[PDB]
């Protein structure tokens, strides 16, 4: 996958937008898991096929009674 | 002082402090062709016979970047899990409310959150963004110190284990030497007192974060000063290399982008260097906070002042930007008195030394009392232990002590 | 005289010496309470019986064998004396 | 060693140790023009193009020598009040004149 | 202007150096002297006093 870094994605030559940059190649899924490879603002990116771009979950969630 | 003399406290206050730490930086990264030499490409073809100089401070430079985002992380994610605070609060007599979050506020931090917010204020040079946005900083926060409320300590060892909020505190007064029945017999003063003190630190803010904005400003400064330096002639005719390319030849050229090339290659070194001595400062920060998280948060510390002047109870943790503040919340003697005091009792040809207590007379009477707190009691063989004869203490004193057993079998 | 210059400091070396004397005169007379707050008096061999507490020893170890220990420690101490005036090397490489 | 044989010690020592631990260093500026160029108006004219390095030097030479006052207070100033010792000194045993 | 740049960068250096070993005597002021200290050799060789 291709990450240009700050620029929008209407000033370039599966186009995501992202507040690091536009991401190219890579595709946006609602579940959420662990980093592994890491981009800004809280986006990283996995290969599961294609890669793909999530938001990273900070652990699970649980209520002491 | 004197040899027969000691003053021993009757009360006590319980005192929060404040407590700033500064974590991570701004993560910069700067292209040399585009500050150097921008679109020409004589200078670029002149550039590259200083083979290699560009490739090592694009390394610097993202060597800091990437560390700076394993500070932060190595400081607030010390949680396996997100725990929550139960809707019902009943913590005894104690008011977290302005620590705790609230959904009104932006990106649902605290009271003492947004006020600490609030107070600190095309050359090639980009500014990258952090991977921990400040949403997932406060849910970090959050999940820390609902886990410390409800659980204690034992989050930290392994899986967390209810305990009401009264047995926890008087837990932590034996921790300092304190027994139990001193918390639960003075509960309401304790939790007026702790509420008083956050109020007092609330109203202190909103009138302190020195260290935080100095950070800003120094950074500030360098990339100030570093396009500053585009300015300079350096000892060519101009500092513009579009007038230099043209109104002249190339031999003639050369020499003068030459002159340039040369200065702005020092300021950029310059400039990296002053970036990583600050940079290793910041990590010395980074990992002092992160065992201040470690120690006085998710335990109860003995070591002297490290958490707070003071017996150490507990801590909280809130963050600021670029950094983390500690509220320390710590135990003070106070309304002392004066006594007099023995090594030991003589009694029927025996010494007694007293068992975790301090001897004292109040001038007619000998009592046998805790250390840190005035709770005078009769002297029994309960209290005490024997050893030897009266012959070798220095200072022994005489009195009776006091048999359970014999009234019994009368 | 090429413009280099040699700053004072701020503070005076009496100055450092009189902190050192209240530091220690604080600890001789009150031990570790006035750290923590106000200083509260207590006898010197009291207190060492609370230190030999603190490392796992009782009270009447200390209180049974008080000369011993204090002909100890002056001994250490004239030995100490002894041994300077006669090992600054950290100080003297700055 | 073995699985049922222990050894207790049946005396003590008292002993006394010294550490050195350095604190500060000495405080030292330098002026750019007069090391560099001294006295002369040329030299100065032509140092004026290589603009702000100075400036920077002078910076960096004032942090380091207020850094040094802020360790040295760190170390030492941590008692909030000047105590004072009894002019009757009776320790015990212990003799601190030294 | 470049000997002046090399004499400046080696004082920053030593004075992190010298920084780092205040904090250490500023704590071992807080933790031996203040209070008694259970790390072992942190003090000194045996059970500090
Ligand atoms: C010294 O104390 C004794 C004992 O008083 C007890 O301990 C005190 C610390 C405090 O907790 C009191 O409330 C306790 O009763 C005093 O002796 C008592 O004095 C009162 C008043 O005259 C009398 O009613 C009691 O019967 C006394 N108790 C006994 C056992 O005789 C004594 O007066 C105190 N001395 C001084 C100088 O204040
Ligand atoms: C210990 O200190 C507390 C704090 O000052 C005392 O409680 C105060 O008592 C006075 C007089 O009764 C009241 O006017 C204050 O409102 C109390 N403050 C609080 C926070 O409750 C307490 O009386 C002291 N204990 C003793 C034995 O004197
Ligand atoms: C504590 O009690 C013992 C015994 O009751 C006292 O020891 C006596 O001291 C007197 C003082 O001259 C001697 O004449 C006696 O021979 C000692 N023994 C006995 C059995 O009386 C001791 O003095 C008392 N301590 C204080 C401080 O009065
Ligand atoms: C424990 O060690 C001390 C220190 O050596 C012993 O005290 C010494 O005893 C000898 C013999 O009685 C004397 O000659 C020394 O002058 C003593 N030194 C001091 C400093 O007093 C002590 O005897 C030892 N304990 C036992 C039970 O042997
Ligand atoms: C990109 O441009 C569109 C319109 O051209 C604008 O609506 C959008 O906000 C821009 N994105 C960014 C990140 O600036
Ligand atoms: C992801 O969420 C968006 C927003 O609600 C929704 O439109 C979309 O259908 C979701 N996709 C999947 C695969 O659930
Ligand atoms: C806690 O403090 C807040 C703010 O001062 C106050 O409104 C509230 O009544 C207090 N008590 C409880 C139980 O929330
Ligand atoms: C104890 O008595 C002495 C007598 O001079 C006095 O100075 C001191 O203040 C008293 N201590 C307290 C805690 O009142
Ligand atoms: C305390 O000192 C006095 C002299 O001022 C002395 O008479 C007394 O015996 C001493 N007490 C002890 C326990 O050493
Ligand atoms: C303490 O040591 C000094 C120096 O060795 C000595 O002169 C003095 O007699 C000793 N005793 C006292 C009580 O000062």
């Amino acid at each position: 996958a291709v990450l240009y870094q700050g620029v929008n994605c209407t000033e370039v030559p599966n186009v995501f937008q992202t507040r690091a940059g536009c991401l190219i190649g890579a595709e946006h899924v609602n579940n959420s898991y662990e980093c592994d490879i890491p981009i800004g603002a809280g986006i990283c990116a996995s290969y599961q096929q294609s890669v793909i771009a999530y938001t990273m979950s900070l652990g699970a969630e649980n209520s002491v009674a | 002082y004197s040899n027969n003399s000691i003053a021993i406290p009757t009360n006590f206050t319980i005192s929060v402090t404040t407590e700033i730490l500064p974590v991570s930086m701004t993560k910069t990264s700067v292209d040399c062709t585009m500050y150097i030499c921008g679109d020409s490409t004589e200078c670029s073809n002149l550039l590259l016979q200083y083979g290699s100089f560009c490739t090592q401070l694009n390394r610097a430079l993202t060597g800091i970047a990437v560390e700076q985002d394993k500070n932060t992380q190595e400081v607030f994610a010390q949680v396996k899990q997100i725990y929550k605070t139960p809707p019902i609060k009943d913590f005894g007599g104690f008011n977290f409310s302005q620590i705790l979050p609230d959904p009104s506020k932006p990106s649902k931090r605290s009271f003492i959150e947004d006020l600490l917010f609030n107070k600190v204020t095309f050359n090639g040079l980009t500014v990258l963004p952090p991977l921990l946005t400040d949403e997932m900083i406060a849910q970090y926060t959050s999940a820390l110190l609902a886990g410390t409320i409800t659980s204690g300590w034992t989050f930290g060892a392994g899986a967390a284990l209810q305990i009401p909020f009264a047995m926890q505190m008087a837990y932590r007064f034996n921790g300092i030497g304190v027994t139990q029945n001193v918390l639960y017999e003075n509960q309401k003063l304790i939790a007026n007192q702790f509420n008083s003190a956050i109020g007092k630190i609330q109203d202190s803010l909103s009138s302190a974060l020195g260290k935080l904005q100095d950070v800003v400003n120094q950074n500030a400064q360098a990339l100030n000063t570093l396009v500053k330096q585009l300015s300079s002639n350096f000892g060519a005719i101009s500092s513009v290399l579009n007038d230099i390319l043209s109104r002249l030849d190339p031999p003639e050229a050369e020499v003068q982008i030459d002159r340039l090339i040369t200065g702005r290659l020092q300021s950029l070194q310059t400039y990296v260097t002053q970036q990583l001595i600050r940079a290793a400062e910041i990590r010395a920060s980074a990992n002092l906070a992160a065992t201040k998280m470690s120690e006085c948060v998710l335990g109860q510390s003995k070591r002297v002042d490290f958490c707070g002047k003071g017996y150490h109870l507990m801590s909280f943790p809130q963050s600021a930007p670029h950094g983390v503040v500690f509220l320390h919340v710590t135990y003070v003697p106070a309304q002392e008195k004066n006594f007099t005091t023995a090594p030991a009792i003589c009694h029927d040809g025996k010494a007694h030394f007293p068992r975790e207590g301090v001897f004292v007379s109040n001038g007619t009477h000998w009592f046998v009392t805790q250390r840190n707190f005035y709770e005078p009691q009769i002297i029994t063989t309960d209290n005490t232990f024997v050893s030897g004869n009266c012959d070798v203490v220095i200072g022994i004193v005489n009195n009776t002590v006091y048999d359970p057993l014999q009234p019994e079998l009368d």
